[PDB]
Order: structure tokens, then C-alpha cells, then sequence
């Protein structure tokens, strides 16, 4: 007592027509041939779709489908007059998938690469998509696909080995899945522009003799930097503690020890700093700044 | 009609609505006077030979009697009975015992002035039950099991049948989650003369429960005294005895126990009550 | 340590993968779809007939004493982990197939854990070879319906038989042993 | 006009004597019979332990060797009068590995496992020694071979794989080198025994109404805990700005805000914070204590 | 871009490659040995007699007119590349493998620049097939005094082939290129 | 001996030492008196016939003349060098012009009295140099290359003899560390008319490199007052002209010029002076 419903697992668009079919099995096929049903993702479709054959056949007319619930497919389930699961059926419908674009790449100490891309379709997402990063050299190199997927979030991928330096990198993204395949634009990348570093550890601010509105901020450089290809810039910032606004200060570069002026005695501050790579032996452009160190609070001692 | 002095007839209609109702056959020129409780009515209310009703209330049914002009020579008599239709019933079913079946009843939100006829029909995937029910009182299928651990969702129907309307409501549950025992009975707290501030509880087993060896149940005692009104939860481990540290010098406590089997269904309602007094040297 | 100790860790973990299972099995009855996420979804079984059930007398259950039932839960146990195995390359999502592995690594753990268990109270039948046959069970031509209908019947028997051992580790823990 | 040195690459202990020739090729092999001499690691051998056999045959006896200085070997140069160099060979000197002894491994998170160990052996240190780590399952499980080496130090390894839980299980180091080899004694380890966690992050501290001598701190709980199979047990710890003394505070296990007494008006106070899970389902005995957070400081208000 | 810049990073490539191999060589000296970590350790040359030498007259050197010498320079490149790449297998170290392997990055990077401005100017010959029969060159049976020769004079004639390279692309830069 | 009238004979005796001198093979009990430079010795100095000398230093050295007594007649003259052994000598070489050779010298720490031999022979791993040398100063090798980046280390030794003693050293190098070209020559700073806070300072090449277009030399430049004694450091590319705006409106200005290869080699000398005044309109 099963039924066959046809066609098993179509592939359509968004927009065309569906036609199926749901075949009981019984020798008296008379209330049987209207007593049938159907019903899609728990929803009982309006009769005045469906229309007889014969006897043992039912018909079902759909168009303008839309986009799948869930990436599994659409449960097209043919339900008896008392309720009885006979057979059921998936829908798989989509688009093509387009060229991504906003393709954004960096590294951090020139020791490792992270892409981010961007689909840039809504008819990709329904359907099931591979995403996949090809990396090479322009002039003399292989396809190398990337294999540390979300490191960070969606459509991303980590490179943990190390690459060469003064040449110029193809990336691409594929997109395939199971109505086409598109590929992305070639992008060039040079390394050498898009360096990250850690923020500088060890904080430390103490104070300078008796001076109540002065202070003194000294750390100590990432010993991740080589600091032959390249030298950090560091940078400063200030509150109040009971205030939110953040003060800046101008390029600190050279000094590894600054000292604040302006500063209100008996009132605790936290300090924050920054470092950023400079273009040397190459491009003058600096780098990606790198993110604020941990806070660190120091009391003026008043008068 | 029939003869006049035959047995009357039973008509029901529905709250606020709006009907007409002549004795016989007359004709529409007679001279019809009308009577309920032993009482006549107005002239007002007749139109012509038959009598309408407009939005009758629940102190309009009796027995409508339609009697001759300036006479006691009846014609035609008529029940009067004013419902409501059904709504639909509340079913939620609990097994009082887990190696025997389950029982549960079905009852109406807005109770009606009309006795209802009702429906049972369990499938249990795709078989048939019986429901046999000799109980004392009624609304109770009172089913019996037949495996464990069978792996199918049970499925049972309610069904309310009235010449006013009709209603279903169905259910699915399984045998794992609708579990309740019955609360523990001759709760019996006594002192100790040794501990002033100790207090001995002793509890039994519900008679109702079959095998308490094979399936044993997680017992709870919960302790209070009257004039700080705040209970503490504790949680104790198979056994009918208990040790509480926490009694009072010279205050009195309330206890109360409950039942749940190891880790199937849900808590059970407290004891009746309980009263006792610490120990005190005089 | 004897039967002491590892009765108790028997049913602690017992207790800690029917937590997960419960987990997993709503995460999935989530992702499957909407028909597979009703309340109630009771179809007849047609799709999976091969697993072993866990439907059993109560004349029967108390007859068997702590040979039959340890024999019978290393067996259904095993047969329910090759089927989760192979159930990994259904589900396509990165914490769904984490946590899966999560849960087969557990449950591989309590075997071995149930293995020790029969091998410490001295019976002879460490662990007598069993099917041989499904050991590995690669995924034949199916439709994708009749997928999520096993999947659906695969938790939930995996489901019932935590349960059931659960019960059957309380007794023996109970009456059998001190 | 090259010379053969024999043995090539021997094998000896410590403590053993050492036969080698260098044989000179010359068809008036007179002066070469005696102005050729030894050098070992670029020091000259005296010439009293050398002795000439024949006119092309030059003979050296050496005794109680020691410990080689590189892991690569001593290297014998056999030299000219000139001090040109004719040839050379390695020694290759050592003592079999012992059982490694003290190892000890912790959890972090119930998700990974990582294993330190130690020689205590002296004499495998001279040559190449082979380190491996095994753990299986004690009753149902196959030999795994752990590959992430070196994580934490020397004589380390990383399991990233998860592992089974309430479940014993069998741990041992395997030392292989050129001379022999050892294997460690099986150690019984239990996962819920070695259980650690992350410190408690969102660590501020803030004050309470108008009180000068009391403070609050709140904290977050670490999500990486599944809550469900243990519970842990907060610590917090407090200092003054000028002094490196510490004050610590009792268990804190339960309440996630707690509050300080006792401080002095108008002072700045550092506030760490560590927690250290429970025993729960399994045995009641505390876990390893986890690192302090980074301390977070606060001003009291003066009168 | 032309040959502005690709000159440019060819030398800053050059110069960066060049510190690399003298810290490496450096490293390389220290771990093999007393003899081989003396100041001067001058021995005739025996061991390595295979691969290519960078000694050149110097009216040989100023008559090659910016083909001969890049061909030149690619092949010595890629069978250095090739000899650092089996050099791995000797050395048992994790910082020094790391090393020798970022080494040999850079280095397959630099002979793809060198490849790249080879082909940008534009001379009919991007990459003419050389040797084929030393692409892999496996190590052959030999003694360890020989294989720590081997390696020394890979070492020097390593940095003798980058000084002169360097050299080279400083001439291309000044004379023949504006 | 032979002739009292030959000439004499040399004999070179160490510092502090002691050594005696008798005149011929006279007997022991002759009438033996000496004189030095044309004066009478001490009788309280001869050992019978001899003469000892204890301790001699510096100022004994001469002819020493052994006569008759109370007469003219000479027997024996011999002259008296006193002298030190050499020690190790100074090697360090430098090739003043990178396509050609390279010379060097050789000198001992301190200074003999005596006029000693010196050895050269260079190896350049297994081979045979040179040494040509006719220069006008002494100590200079002046040889000549033959190979470019031939990868071998050269190895020179110097060695010195002496009638007291001798000594050796030995050395070796590259062709790329001992390398270093001479300042240049004729640097003369001129002002500017346009801007007065400007100098204009231009020099030339040293004549001694032979092909300055094929390996060209990176300059240096320094810049100071007179009364700020304070150097600024300032690299310069390829070029022989230099525009600086650190110039002071009424100050004079010290200019000092290097020289350098491109990457090969270390710095040289500065120059010899520079003196330039700024503009100053009146
Ligand atoms: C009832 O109608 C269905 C549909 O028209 C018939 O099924 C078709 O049968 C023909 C030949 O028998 C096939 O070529 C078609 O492919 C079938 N279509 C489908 C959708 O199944 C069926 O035969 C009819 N039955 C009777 C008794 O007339
Ligand atoms: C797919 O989208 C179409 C377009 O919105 C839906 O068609 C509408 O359906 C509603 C209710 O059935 C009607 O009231 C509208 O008149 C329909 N519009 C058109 C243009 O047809 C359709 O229901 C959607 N199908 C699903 C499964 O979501
Ligand atoms: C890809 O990047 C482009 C360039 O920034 C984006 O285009 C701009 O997007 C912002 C944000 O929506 C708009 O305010 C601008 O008006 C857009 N500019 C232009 C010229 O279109 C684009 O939106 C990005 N696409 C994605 C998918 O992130
Ligand atoms: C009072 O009785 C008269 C007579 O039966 C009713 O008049 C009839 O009304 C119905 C419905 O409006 C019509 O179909 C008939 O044709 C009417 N008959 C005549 C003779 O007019 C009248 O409606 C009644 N009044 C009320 C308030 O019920
Ligand atoms: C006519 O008399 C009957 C009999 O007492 C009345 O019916 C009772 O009405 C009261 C008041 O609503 C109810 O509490 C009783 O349950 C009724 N009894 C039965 C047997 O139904 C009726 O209400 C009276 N009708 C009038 C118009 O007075
Ligand atoms: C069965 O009972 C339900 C519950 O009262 C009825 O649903 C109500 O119907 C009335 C009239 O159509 C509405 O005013 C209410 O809003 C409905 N309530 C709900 C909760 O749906 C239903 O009509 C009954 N069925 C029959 C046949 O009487
Ligand atoms: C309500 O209960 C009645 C009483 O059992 C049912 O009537 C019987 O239904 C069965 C099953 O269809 C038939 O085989 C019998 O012949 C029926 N007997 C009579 C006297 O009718 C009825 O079907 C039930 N209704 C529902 C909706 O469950
Ligand atoms: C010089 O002495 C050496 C060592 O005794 C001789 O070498 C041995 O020769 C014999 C036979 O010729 C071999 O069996 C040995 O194995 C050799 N030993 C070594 C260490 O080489 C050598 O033959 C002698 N030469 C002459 C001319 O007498
Ligand atoms: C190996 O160790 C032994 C023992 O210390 C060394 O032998 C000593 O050598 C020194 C200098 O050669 C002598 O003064 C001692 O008398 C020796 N002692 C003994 C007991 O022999 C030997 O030199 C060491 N060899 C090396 C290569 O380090
Ligand atoms: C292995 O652990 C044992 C036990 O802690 C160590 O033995 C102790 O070591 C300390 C430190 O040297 C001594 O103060 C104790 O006296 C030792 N106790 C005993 C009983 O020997 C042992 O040193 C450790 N070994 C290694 C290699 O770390
Ligand atoms: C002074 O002259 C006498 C005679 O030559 C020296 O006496 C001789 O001394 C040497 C060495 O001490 C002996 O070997 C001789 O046998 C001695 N000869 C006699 C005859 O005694 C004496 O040493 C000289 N004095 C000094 C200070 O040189
Ligand atoms: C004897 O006369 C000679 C000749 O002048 C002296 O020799 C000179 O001594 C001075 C002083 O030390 C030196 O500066 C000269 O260089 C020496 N000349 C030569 C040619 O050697 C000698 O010193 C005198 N001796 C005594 C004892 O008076
Ligand atoms: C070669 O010159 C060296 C350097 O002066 C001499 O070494 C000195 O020798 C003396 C006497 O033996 C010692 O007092 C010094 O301490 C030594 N100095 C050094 C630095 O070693 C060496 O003796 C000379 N060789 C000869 C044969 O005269
Ligand atoms: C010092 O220089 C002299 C002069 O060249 C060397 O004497 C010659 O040495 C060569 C090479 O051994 C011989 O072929 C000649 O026959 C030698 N000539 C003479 C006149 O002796 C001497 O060998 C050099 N000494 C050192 C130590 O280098
Ligand atoms: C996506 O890629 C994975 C591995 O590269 C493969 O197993 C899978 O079949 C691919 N899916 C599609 C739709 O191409
Ligand atoms: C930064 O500049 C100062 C002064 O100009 C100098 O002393 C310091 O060395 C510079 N920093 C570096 C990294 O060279
Ligand atoms: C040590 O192990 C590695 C890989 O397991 C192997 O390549 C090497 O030959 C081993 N060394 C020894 C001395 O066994
Ligand atoms: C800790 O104890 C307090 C009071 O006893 C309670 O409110 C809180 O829920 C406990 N913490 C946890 C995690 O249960």
C-alpha cells in the first residue's frame, strides 16, 4: 500500500513550472482517486490545484517557485484521506551562482594569509555552494587550494604556511554547485602592503619625581618583527576614568618612552597603544593598523 | 399532532436565537391561548395561532402547554430545553502506574444544560485499543499496557456529540513522559529523647504503585515551621526515612512528601499534613 | 575497584550521552525540515528495518540475569555507533558535524567502558564477535525522504535504547549488586 | 693522494677503546710515515698515544671515551705535515635510554591533552633519541600516536582530537635511539581528574553607592564550561598600587559579584580573578587552578 | 611597469636573501662541528665538484649583454633551490628546518621574480628547460665528513652566487637599464 | 786571529745578558788592557786576559779595542751589536683598487737594532704567487688578481729572521672584506648667490680606481660648524654633487668627503678640509 511520486528530486529554477504525479495502489481505486492530498513543508495545498486522471492518478500543477525553505529541499509529501504518509519527494530550486567580488586579503607578520570574500548573489543561498581559494605565484608557481576554512567567519580561509616575499600573488574564488560553476576576478597582491602585527606588550606607566600633571609610558617592541624590512609605528591614546572620549596622541614612532602633558593631578588614567608598520626597501605606504593593548591604569599623585 | 394527552415532545434550541412554535396543525385563524408553569401569558407575545420567541434566556425552558380560549382543553405540549453548543475538550492522560496502563478523563470547559454523547479511539501507531471502563466514576478509559520501550508515539481522540454541534480534539504523547504516581500516604513525624533539636519523619509507599522492588521511586521531604512560613527543598535517595538537623528548640514543623519514580515523568503533589514537637527536659 | 565504582560511571555517562542525544536530536529534527520538525510526526516505519530493537517483555526483561542484557546492550551499542558513523556524511555544517563526532567519540567511550564492566565481574565473553556483516554498512541508493526517514528512526531508537540501558544499569546497580 | 680511515663510523659506549689507521698513499712513503698526526674536534693529539706500524700505515689507540660534544659526532681529521686534509670520520659514542620517569598531562576544556615527560638519563642526551607517545583506551581501543610535538616545551605533545570521557586511560613514552630501546610504565590517567579551564574574562570593578571603603566586582563566567558536568569555584585576589604584598579572598565559588571590605579611602587596587572547577557526577575532588586574569584596576572615592 | 621596478625588487630581494643565507650559514657552521666552526677552515675542494661555479673573468663578465647573464643566473638559482631543498633531510632541527624551509620559499619566490623580469623585458625565452636529470637528485650513499663538506661548499657557493647576482643586477640597473 | 789591521769582526749579543771577549787566542797571564771609542778601561773589569760584560744595555755597544800594555799596539778589534729578538709581526692587507690586486705591509711591534730578512709567499688554497715588488717604500707585496668571486680564501704569511731569534704569522681573508678605496681628492664648497641658508660642496674621484663607470662608489658627506663641534651624518647616492640646507646665514662650515664601493668593502678616510662662507648681500 505505497504510492510512486514523479519525478523523484527534479531540478528547477526560480520561476518555471512543476508537474507531478502521486499513484496509490488499490484494486477498488474509486474514493481513492479523489481522497488523495497533497502537501508541501506542512502545508495542505488548496485543492483547486490538483485535478484527476483516472482512477489511480493524481495531478498537481505548481509555477513561480521560489526560493527553497532550506538548503535540504522542499518536502512534497502525497498524504492519504486519513492522514497516512504514502510517499514523499524533495524539490531542489536556485540560481546560478555569479563572479564574488570585495575580495580583501591580509597578513600578519608575513607569516600567514587570511582572504575574506563576499557571494554578492541572493539566488546562491538557497542551494548548496562550494566556495574554494586558489593561491599562485604570476610568473612561475602551481594552484595551491587553501584548506583552514573559517577562521574567522563565513567565506574565509587561513594560510599557515609561510610565502615568498617581493612578488606579486593571484587569488581567485570558485564558486560551484549543482546548476554552474563561476570563477572570480584574478586579483594581484603584493604581501609587502598588507602587513599585520601585534599590538606591543608590557605595558607599563610610572611615574617621573614630583610632577603631579605629568606622567610616563614606556613599552617594549613585538620581538615578531624582524626589523630589517620594515619599522613599527606606535601610537598613544588617553581618558578619564570616568569619561568615555579617548584622546590621541601624534605619531610616536621612534621614542619607546613618552611622556603625557595636560594631565589632571589625583585623576586615573588608562592607556592604550598601538603600533603600525612603515614601507621600507619598497613601497612607502604604511600598513594595517593593529589593535589597542590591554588597559593600563596609573594614579597622578596629587598635591 | 397525536392525541393530546400522549407523552410531549422534546425540542432543543440554542441561546439568543429566535423560533416559532405552534400546537398542531390549526389553522392560523383559532383562538390559541398559551400557559408555561401552570400560568397563562399575554396576547402580546402571539402571532396568530402559533408563539415566537425572540432571544430566549435560561429561565424560558419548561413545558410550553397550548390550551383552548377561556378553557382548560389541551392540544399540544411541548419540552423546551435551551444549550449551548460544545466546545472543545481538555484531554491530558497520566499513568498512575508504569508497569500497568494509563487512565484519563475529558471534561468541557463551559459546562452545558444538555447531556452530551462522547467518543474513545486509541491507535498507538496502527493498532486498535479497547478503552473497557467499569469505573465508579465515569470519564475514564483506564488502558492497559502491553510492551515496553515499544518506540511509538501514542495517539488518542476525544470526541462530543449534541444535537447543537460537535467538536474533536486529539492528542500524542508517549509512555516515557506522561508519568505521575500518587503522593505518599500515613505521614507519621515522631520525636527523638536523645537530639532535642533532631526530628525523626517516617513515610509509606502508595498502595497503588505494583512493584515498588523492581521500579523504585526518588522520595522528596520538604520541612517548614508555622511562623516562618519558608520552606526548604531536599532531596533524598530510595528509602522511607529521614534525618532533619535543622528542627527548633521548642517550634513546631510541617513536613511534606512527595513521590517520583528514578528518571521517568515528572514530581508528584505533596502529603496531606504533618505536625510534631521536639524534645524538651522538664 | 570491582563493581562498585564502575556501575556508577556507567550510569553517569549513560546519563551525560541520553543529555546529548536529546541535544542532537532536536538540533537535527531542526535542520531536516518542517515536516520532520512537527510535535507529534508519526508515520509507519517503512525505511529503516535492519536496526535491532529495544521492545522487550517484562516477564522477558526480568528474566535475563547480567549475561543476556550486557550482551545485548554491547551489541545494539555497537551496531547504533557504526550508524552514527556512517551518518556523518549526511549533515553538512561545521558544529553539527563536530558535535557528531563528539558524540561518537562518547559513545565509543562507553562501550569500552561497558566491555570493561562485563570483563570485570569475571565472565568469560570479553567480547564475543558479533555481525561482522554491517561493520562498516556503506551508504546504499536511496532517495532522500527515505534518508530522513532513517535518520528520524535511527535517534529515535537510539534514544529508546539509552533509555532502556539506563533502566537496565539502575537494576542491576539495585537488586543484583550491593 | 687521499687516505682511507677504518672503522668508518663505529659504534662505541662510554668508557670503551677506539682502534683507527690512516693509511697515507705515496710511492716513497718515508717522510709520511711519521709526519702525519691526529686531530680530534681541531685539537692535536700528542704524539706519544700515535704509533707507526710500516711506511704507509700510521696507528692511534685511544681509551675511555667520553661524552660526544654535537649530537652529529667527534670528528677525527687524520693530517698532513703540511696540514693539508687527507680524510675524516665520525664517533659515534652514547649510552642506551631508560625508562623516562615523572610525566604528567592536563586537560584544558575536556578538549584537548597535552603530556610532559622526562629523560632522567644522562647518557641519551649525547646521541639522537627518539621520543613517542602512545594512549588507547585501557579495555576497548587501538595504539595512537600522538603528532603535534613540542606545544608547551621540550618533551611535549598536543592531542587536539577530543577524547573520550569517563574512561581511563593508558599513557606511555618510548625511547629509541641507535644503541637500544626503552618503553615507560603504563600510567593510569582519568580526564575528569586533570580538568582545566580558562579565567573568568569581563572582569570590572565598580563602585557601590557612596561607601569609600567598599567596592563591587562582577565577573562573566567562561562559556567554554558546559555547566552540566562540573561547577567552579571563583578566587579573588587584591593588592595595593605601591605594594607587591597580595591579599587573597576565600571561596568565592557560587556568588558572581563580590564585594571587598576593609580597604583604605582614596587608593588605586588591582583585582585578579581565577576560578578552578569542582568534582561533580564522578569524583568530588577539585581540578588544576587556572592562570589570574588580567588585572583590572579601580579608584576609591575619598571623603 | 617595465624594468623600474622590477629591478628594484630584485635587488631588495637579492639583499634580503643574501643576510637570510649568511645568519643560516652562520646557524649551519655553529651545529655542524669544532673543525668546520673555525675562522678560516680552508680545505680543497673534493666533495662537491657538481655543481655549477660562479668564478668569471672580467672581460667575460662585461661582454654578456643581459641574456647570457640572466640564464645564467636562473639556472645556478634553481639548482641551488634543488640542492637546499634536499639539504633538509641532514639537518635534525625544528627552528633550523623552519629556517631552511622559509629559505627556500624565498628563494623559489626570487627565481620566480627573476623568471618574471626575464620574460617582461621582452626576450624571446621565458623559461628554457634545463637539466632535468638533476630536478631531484637524491642523496647517494656517502659519509658524513663528505656530506658536511657537501654542505659547507653548497653553503659558500651559495653566497658567493648571491654576491655576484647582486652585483650583476646593480650593473643592469646602472649601465644598461635608465 | 788573523792580521791585527783586518777588518774587524761583528758579534750581537741579547739585552741583560752576560758574554765575555777576549782578544785573540793570547794566554791567560798576558798584559791584556781594553779601550772603547779611544779611552782606557778599568783594570777591576778584566777577568785575566778577558773582558766580561754583566748586564749590558744600550749604551755598550761599539768597537771594542784590545791593545798592549802602555802602547799603541792593537791585537784584535770586534765590533759589539746589542739587539732584541724580533717578534710577531702586524699583517693586515687591503686592496686599494677593487679590479686590480691588492699590498699590504709588515712591521713588528717594537722597534730592533738590527737589520732583519723577511719572507713572502702567498697560497690562494693550492697554488703559487708572486710578490713583485719595486716600490719606493719597503713592506709592500703589491699583487695582482687574476680570478673574480673564485670562492677560495687566500692565505699570506710574513716571516722575519734574525741572529737572536724568529718568528711567523700567518693570516687569512677574502677578496670581499679587505676592501677599501682612498678619500677623494680636491673638495672645494662654492656658495650660491640665489639662496643665502645654502651650500653648494662638490668633490671628484680618487685616480687610483681604475674603472669608476663599471663599479661605482657610494659617497658620504659631513657637515659641521665651527663653534657647534657637532657632525651630522648624511648618505649620498651615485653622484659628485651635493645641495645642503642646514646652512647658517653667518657661519662658517667644516665639509668632510668619504668614499665607499656600492656593497662591497667598508668606509675610507674623509677628506683633507673644506672651508665656504654663505651669501650675504650688503
Ligand atoms: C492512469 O493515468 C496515468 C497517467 O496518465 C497512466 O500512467 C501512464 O501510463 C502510460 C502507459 O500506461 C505511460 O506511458 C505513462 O508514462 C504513465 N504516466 C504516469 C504519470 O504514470 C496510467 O496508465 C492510467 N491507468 C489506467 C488504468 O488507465
Ligand atoms: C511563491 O511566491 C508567490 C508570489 O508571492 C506566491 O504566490 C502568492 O500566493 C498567495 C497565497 O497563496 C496569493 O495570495 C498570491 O496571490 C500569490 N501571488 C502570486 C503572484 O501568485 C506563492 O504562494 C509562493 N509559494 C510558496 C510555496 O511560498
Ligand atoms: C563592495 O564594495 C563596494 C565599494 O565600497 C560597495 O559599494 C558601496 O557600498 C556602500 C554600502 O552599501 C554604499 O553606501 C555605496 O554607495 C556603494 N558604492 C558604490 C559605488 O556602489 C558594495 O556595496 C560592496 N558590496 C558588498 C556585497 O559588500
Ligand atoms: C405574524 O404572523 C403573520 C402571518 O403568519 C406573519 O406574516 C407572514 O410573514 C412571513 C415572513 O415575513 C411571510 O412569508 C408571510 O407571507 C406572511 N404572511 C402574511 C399573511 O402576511 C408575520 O411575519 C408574523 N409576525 C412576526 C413578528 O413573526
Ligand atoms: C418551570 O418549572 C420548571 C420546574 O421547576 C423550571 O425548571 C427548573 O428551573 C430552575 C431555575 O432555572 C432550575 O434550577 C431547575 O434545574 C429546573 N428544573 C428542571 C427539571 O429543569 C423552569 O425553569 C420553570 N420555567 C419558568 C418559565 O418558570
Ligand atoms: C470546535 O471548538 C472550537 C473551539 O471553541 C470552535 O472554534 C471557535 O469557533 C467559533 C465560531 O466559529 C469562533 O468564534 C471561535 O473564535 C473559535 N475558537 C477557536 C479557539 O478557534 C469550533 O468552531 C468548534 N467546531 C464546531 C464544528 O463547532
Ligand atoms: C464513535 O463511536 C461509535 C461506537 O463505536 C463508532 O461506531 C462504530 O464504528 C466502527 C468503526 O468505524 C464500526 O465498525 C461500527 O459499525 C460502528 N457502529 C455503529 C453502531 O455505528 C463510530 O464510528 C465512532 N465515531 C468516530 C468518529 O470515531
Ligand atoms: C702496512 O701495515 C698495514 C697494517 O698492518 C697493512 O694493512 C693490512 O694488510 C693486510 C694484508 O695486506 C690486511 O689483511 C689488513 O686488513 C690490513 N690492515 C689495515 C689496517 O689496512 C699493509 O698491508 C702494510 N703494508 C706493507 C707494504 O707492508
Ligand atoms: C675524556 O675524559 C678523560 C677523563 O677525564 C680525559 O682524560 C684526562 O685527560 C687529561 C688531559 O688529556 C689528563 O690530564 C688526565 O690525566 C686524564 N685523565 C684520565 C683518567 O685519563 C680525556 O682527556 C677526555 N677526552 C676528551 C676527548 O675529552
Ligand atoms: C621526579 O619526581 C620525584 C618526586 O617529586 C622527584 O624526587 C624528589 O625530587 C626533589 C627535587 O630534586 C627532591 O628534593 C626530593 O628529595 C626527591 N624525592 C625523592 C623521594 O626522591 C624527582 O627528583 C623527579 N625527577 C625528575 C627527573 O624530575
Ligand atoms: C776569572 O777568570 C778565572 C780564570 O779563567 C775564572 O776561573 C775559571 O772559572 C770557570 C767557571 O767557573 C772554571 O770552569 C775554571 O776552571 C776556572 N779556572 C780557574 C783557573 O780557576 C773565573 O771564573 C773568572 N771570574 C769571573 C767572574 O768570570
Ligand atoms: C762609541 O761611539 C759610537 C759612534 O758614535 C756610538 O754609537 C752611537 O751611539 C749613539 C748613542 O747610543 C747612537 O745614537 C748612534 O746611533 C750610534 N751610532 C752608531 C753608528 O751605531 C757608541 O754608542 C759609543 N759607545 C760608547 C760606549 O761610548
Ligand atoms: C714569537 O713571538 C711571540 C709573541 O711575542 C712569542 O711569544 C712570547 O714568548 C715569550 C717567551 O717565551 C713569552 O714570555 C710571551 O708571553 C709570549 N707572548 C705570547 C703572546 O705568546 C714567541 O716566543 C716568539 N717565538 C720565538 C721562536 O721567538
Ligand atoms: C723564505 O724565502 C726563501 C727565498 O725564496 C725560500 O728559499 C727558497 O725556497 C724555495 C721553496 O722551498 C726553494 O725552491 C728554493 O730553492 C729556496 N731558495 C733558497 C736560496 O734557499 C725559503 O724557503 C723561504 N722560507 C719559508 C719558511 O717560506
Ligand atoms: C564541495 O567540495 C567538497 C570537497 O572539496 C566535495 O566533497 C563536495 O562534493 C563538493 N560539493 C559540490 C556541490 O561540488
Ligand atoms: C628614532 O629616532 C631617534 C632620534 O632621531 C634615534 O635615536 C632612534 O635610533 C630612531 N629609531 C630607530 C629604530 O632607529
Ligand atoms: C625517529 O622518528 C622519525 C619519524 O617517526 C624517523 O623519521 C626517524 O628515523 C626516527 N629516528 C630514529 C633514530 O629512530
Ligand atoms: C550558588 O548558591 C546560591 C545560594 O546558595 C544559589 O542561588 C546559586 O544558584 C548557586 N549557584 C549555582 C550555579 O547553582
Amino acid at each position: 500500500h505505497t504510492a510512486v511520486i514523479s519525478p523523484q528530486d527534479p531540478t528547477l529554477l526560480i520561476g518555471s513550472s512543476l508537474l507531478a504525479t502521486c499513484s496509490v495502489h488499490g484494486d477498488p481505486p474509486g474514493a481513492t482517486a479523489e481522497g488523495l492530498y497533497w502537501t508541501l513543508n506542512g502545508r495542505r495545498l488548496p485543492p483547486e490545484l490538483s485535478r484527476v486522471l483516472n482512477a489511480s492518478t493524481l495531478a498537481l500543477a505548481l509555477a513561480n517557485l521560489n526560493g527553497s525553505r532550506q538548503r535540504s529541499g522542499d518536502n512534497l509529501v502525497c498524504h492519504a484521506r486519513d492522514g497516512s504518509i504514502l510517499a514523499g519527494s524533495c524539490l531542489y530550486v536556485g540560481l546560478p551562482p555569479e563572479k564574488p567580488v570585495n575580495i580583501s586579503c591580509w597578513s600578519k607578520n608575513m607569516k600567514d594569509l587570511t582572504c575574506r570574500w563576499t557571494p554578492g548573489a541572493h539566488g546562491e543561498t538557497f542551494l548548496h555552494t562550494n566556495y574554494s581559494l586558489k593561491y599562485k605565484l604570476r610568473w612561475y608557481g602551481q594552484d595551491n587550494t587553501c584548506e583552514e576554512y573559517h577562521t574567522v567567519g563565513p567565506h574565509s580561509c587561513h594560510i599557515p604556511k609561510d610565502l615568498a616575499l617581493f612578488t606579486p600573488y593571484e587569488i581567485w574564488v570558485e564558486a560551484t554547485n549543482r546548476l554552474g560553476s563561476a570563477r572570480s576576478d584574478v586579483l594581484t597582491l603584493d604581501i609587502l602592503d598588507v602587513v599585520t602585527t601585534d599590538p606591543p606588550p608590557d605595558v607599563h606607566v610610572s611615574r617621573v619625581g614630583g610632577l603631579e600633571d605629568q606622567l610616563s609610558v614606556r613599552w617594549v617592541s613585538p620581538p615578531a618583527l624582524k626589523d630589517f624590512l620594515f619599522q613599527a609605528k606606535y601610537q598613544i591614546r588617553y581618558r578619564v576614568e570616568d569619561s568615555v572620549d579617548w584622546k590621541v596622541v601624534d605619531d610616536v614612532s621612534n621614542q619607546t618612552s613618552c611622556r603625557l602633558a595636560g594631565l589632571k593631578p589625583g585623576t586615573v588614567y588608562f592607556v592604550q597603544v598601538r603600533c603600525n608598520p612603515f614601507g621600507i626597501y619598497g613601497s612607502k605606504k604604511a600598513g594595517i593598523w593593529s589593535e589597542w593593548s590591554h588597559p593600563t591604569a596609573a594614579s597622578t599623585p596629587r598635591s | 399532532r397525536h392525541s393530546p394527552q400522549e407523552a410531549p415532545h422534546v425540542q432543543y434550541e440554542r441561546l439568543g436565537s429566535d423560533v416559532t412554535l405552534p400546537c398542531g396543525t390549526a389553522n392560523w385563524d383559532a383562538a390559541v391561548t398559551w400557559r408555561v408553569n401552570g400560568t397563562d401569558l399575554a396576547p402580546d407575545l402571539l402571532n396568530g395561532s402559533q408563539l415566537v420567541l425572540h432571544g430566549l434566556e435560561l429561565g424560558h425552558s419548561g413545558l410550553y402547554a397550548c390550551f383552548h380560549r377561556d378553557s382548560w382543553h389541551l392540544r399540544h405540549q411541548v419540552l423546551l430545553h435551551v444549550g449551548l453548543p460544545p466546545r472543545e475538550p481538555v484531554l491530558s492522560c497520566r499513568s498512575n502506574t508504569y508497569p500497568k496502563g494509563f487512565y484519563c478523563s475529558w471534561h468541557l470547559p463551559t459546562p452545558t444544560y444538555i447531556p452530551n454523547t462522547f467518543n474513545v479511539t486509541v491507535l498507538h501507531g496502527s493498532k486498535i485499543m479497547v478503552c473497557e471502563k467499569d469505573p465508579a466514576l465515569k470519564n475514564r478509559c483506564h488502558i492497559r499496557y502491553m510492551h515496553l520501550f515499544s518506540t511509538i508515539k501514542y495517539k488518542v481522540s476525544i470526541s462530543v456529540s449534541n444535537a447543537l454541534g460537535h467538536n474533536a480534539t486529539a492528542i500524542t504523547f508517549d509512555e516515557f513522559t506522561i508519568v505521575k504516581p500518587d503522593p505518599p500516604e500515613n505521614v507519621v513525624a515522631r520525636p527523638v529523647p536523645s537530639n532535642p533539636r533532631r526530628l525523626e519523619v517516617t513515610w509509606q509507599t502508595p498502595s497503588t504503585w505494583p512493584d515498588p522492588e523492581s521500579f523504585p521511586l526518588k522520595f522528596f521531604l520538604r520541612y517548614r515551621p508555622l511562623i516562618l512560613d519558608q520552606w526548604q527543598h531536599v532531596e533524598l535517595s530510595d528509602g522511607t526515612a529521614h534525618t532533619i538537623t535543622d528542627a527548633y528548640a521548642g517550634k513546631e514543623y510541617i513536613i511534606q512528601v512527595a513521590a517520583k519514580d528514578n528518571e521517568i515523568g515528572t514530581w508528584s503533589d505533596w502529603s496531606v499534613a504533618a505536625h510534631a514537637t521536639p524534645w524538651t527536659e522538664e | 575497584p570491582g563493581p562498585g565504582p564502575s556501575i556508577q560511571k556507567t550510569y553517569d555517562l549513560t546519563r551525560y550521552l541520553e543529555h546529548q542525544l536529546r541535544s542532537l536530536a532536536g538540533t537535527y529534527l531542526n535542520y531536516l525540515g518542517p515536516p520532520f520538525n512537527e510535535p507529534d510526526f508519526n508515520p509507519p516505519r517503512l525505511g529503516a528495518e535492519t536496526l535491532p530493537r529495544a521492545t522487550v517483555d517484562l516477564e522477558v526483561w526480568r528474566s535475563l540475569n547480567d549475561k543476556l542484557r550486557l550482551t545485548q546492550n554491547y551489541e545494539a551499542y555497537s551496531h547504533l555507533l557504526c550508524y552514527l558513523r556512517g551518518l556523518n556524511r549526511q549533515a553538512a555544517t561545521a558544529e553539527l558535524r563536530r558535535s557528531l563526532a563528539h558524540f561518537c567519540t562518547s559513545l565509543q567511550g562507553l562501550l569500552g567502558s561497558i566491555a570493561g564492566v562485563m570483563a570485570a565481574l569475571g565472565y568469560p565473553l570479553p567480547q564475543p564477535l558479533p555481525g561482522t556483516e554491517p561493520t562498516w554498512t556503506p551508504g546504499p541508493a536511496h532517495s532522500d525522504f527515505l534518508q530522513k526517514m532513517d535518520d528520524f528512526w535511527l535517534l529515535k531508537e537510539l534514544q529508546t535504547w539509552l533509555w532502556r540501558s539506563a533502566k537496565d544499569f539502575n537494576r542491576l546497580k539495585k537488586k543484583m549488586q550491593p
